[PDB]
């Protein structure tokens, strides 16, 4: 059993909806420090890691942990008219039902039945980049292939693609306000599918700020924050 | 090709 | 014949098309104290009842009133181009066409040919609320089911629905800024169809400022007014 | 050889995004005084004329003058994300590819393949008007038919069209803020077709000043400028 | 079931 | 009818 309370229904929708783009049903792992959940998606490329502190909660009470079996789609509808401004509420009982209290200019609360659902990298280059920096990157890039290869070196994050004809070059260093950071080891080189990457940065959003962390043909793990406290972490396995 | 997770 | 001038084109032409989402064509009466439409859904389940006083109009001249059939559908497309600001004129003369002028950054004329259209309830409940909850109220339930029960009492208006699985209750008080206003004679309770309110809504504005009566197993009276003095009213008959 | 730097993405892909409506694909040639395009679309009814002096790029450099081919259509797209204060860099080598450059929060340059692409009118009438009337007029003409009739007299712009029922008038005077010239040589009448000026006023802006030349039963120029030295120019053939 | 305006 | 701009 538990009520926890996030103020930002809007927000919250949105990093469903992230979690929605690569993953269809997902167990929240709610304990006394925080929720938590993780899962693949179906064809085994990319995992989905995200966390919720308490402390990002207004109120967060949990008398007994529990996993809950949660259908992303259909909690998305659900969460889809909750405003920038509205208070949500996650309660659970003892009965397997959830219920869903989106609180603004009127208190509706929704019951839904609950479904059961069943090694750290040496990552040698890190940087932080604006979303709009991958999205666009992303879309540039798949104008021309499904492959986009990443390449960093000091004060140098290159995203890189060519098809048959075209290419497209998407560079940055710390004069860019795209850039807001870079710490890299060695010469980083490793390729991705771009189909993927889209679905990761979809839901990212324009100014979030996005960490980025990977190896020579390693897989490349995708993280942003929210509320500080809280992040999504995707991990995704390279093109080799 | 395109690596699984599965394969780190 | 008359001459009538109202100034926002765009707040008429969304009057109209929030006719038109339940009916397709409507005889308009054109008197000297106002102009008024009545009319019922192809199905017989909602009747719509519009009246524009001429203190609504810049100018207001009849000299023969007389009644105009016109095709809602058709009238919507005229004046979708219509600005917030810009001016409306309706003028038919002996001819049996209507003629509609749309000024603001240019004088728009459209002559259009004109086409022949041909009880009291005991409310014990009435409230005030904001479109936006209405809106809301009907998607939510719409998630669940195709029909939605209303219950109203003392400092208590409550809207809820229930499928297969999950329910939703949409709950307010004097407390929510969603409820404007409360007055019960009894505990009141009555069920609506979720497609018709849909279409009822759908119109609807998020700020506008709604009022609904009704009674046990009785039909629901929903409107809103136009520059205060005018006034859009729906009758929906219950799901008893 | 040249490069040459425009600033002000989005404006640019606007530009690119009018052409492409009545063309694909269109022979630039650069020269030191500029760059400039001229086209005829599919049914040889319609003669897009582009002009871009180099006093209009932040940098413009032609060490060599020359002809490239390109598909407006994959140009178009390569611009798509470009933001309205991005840079905008084309560069050309010895080599048959354009490098386009995008930049802003990041530099993305694309490297696209090239393809090769292989008398003054005595106008009586002459009017200035703002794009929003030509984009509203035309649609308004498109209710009730395909074409639209053009009527100059001093001091009075009128454009209208008849169909087998309605029929709609678009009526300008200098006291229209719509109108913001207006100098004729005598009463002016001609026809066009609403389709083709449908789609030369698509990528029209509601506050671009747009210039209209046209004569009896004689073609009509339409033209509009960029950064006041640049300049698009529209010669569609009449409907007599 | 939904009744029409016509029962009341 | 639609006339080209072949006719000007």
């Amino acid at each position: 059993p538990f009520e926890i309370v996030f103020e930002g229904a809007k927000e919250f929708a949105q990093l469903i909806d992230t979690a929605s783009k690569l993953i269809d049903e997902a167990a929240f792992k709610v304990t006394e420090d925080g929720i938590s959940m993780r899962a693949m998606d179906p064809s085994r490329v990319v995992l989905i890691d995200l966390n919720l502190p308490s402390s990002i909660f207004s109120k967060y009470e949990v008398v007994e942990p529990e996993t809950i079996g949660v259908n992303l789609d259909h909690l998305k509808k659900i969460l889809k008219r909750g405003k920038a401004k509205d208070t949500l509420i996650l309660k659970k009982g003892e009965e397997n039902f959830l219920e869903i209290t989106i609180q603004g200019t009127a208190t509706r609360t929704f019951r839904v039945p609950l479904i059961d659902v069943e090694p750290e990298l040496p990552f040698t280059a890190k940087v932080v980049v604006l979303g709009e920096v991958l999205k666009d990157a992303v879309k540039d890039a798949s104008l021309v292939s499904d492959s986009i290869k990443f390449i960093a070196r000091e004060n140098e994050f290159i995203m890189k693609a060519e098809g048959e004809t075209q290419e497209v070059e998407i560079k940055l260093t710390l004069e860019d306000e795209g850039l807001l950071d870079i710490e890299v080891q060695e010469e980083t080189k490793s390729a991705y599918g771009v189909s993927y990457l889209s679905d990761m940065v979809k839901g990212l959003g324009k100014a979030d700020e996005v960490t980025i962390k990977f190896g020579n043909e390693m897989p490349m793990q995708m993280e942003y924050y929210i509320r500080d406290e809280g992040r999504l972490t995707f991990l995704l396995a390279p093109r080799v | 090709k395109q690596a699984t997770l599965f394969d780190f």
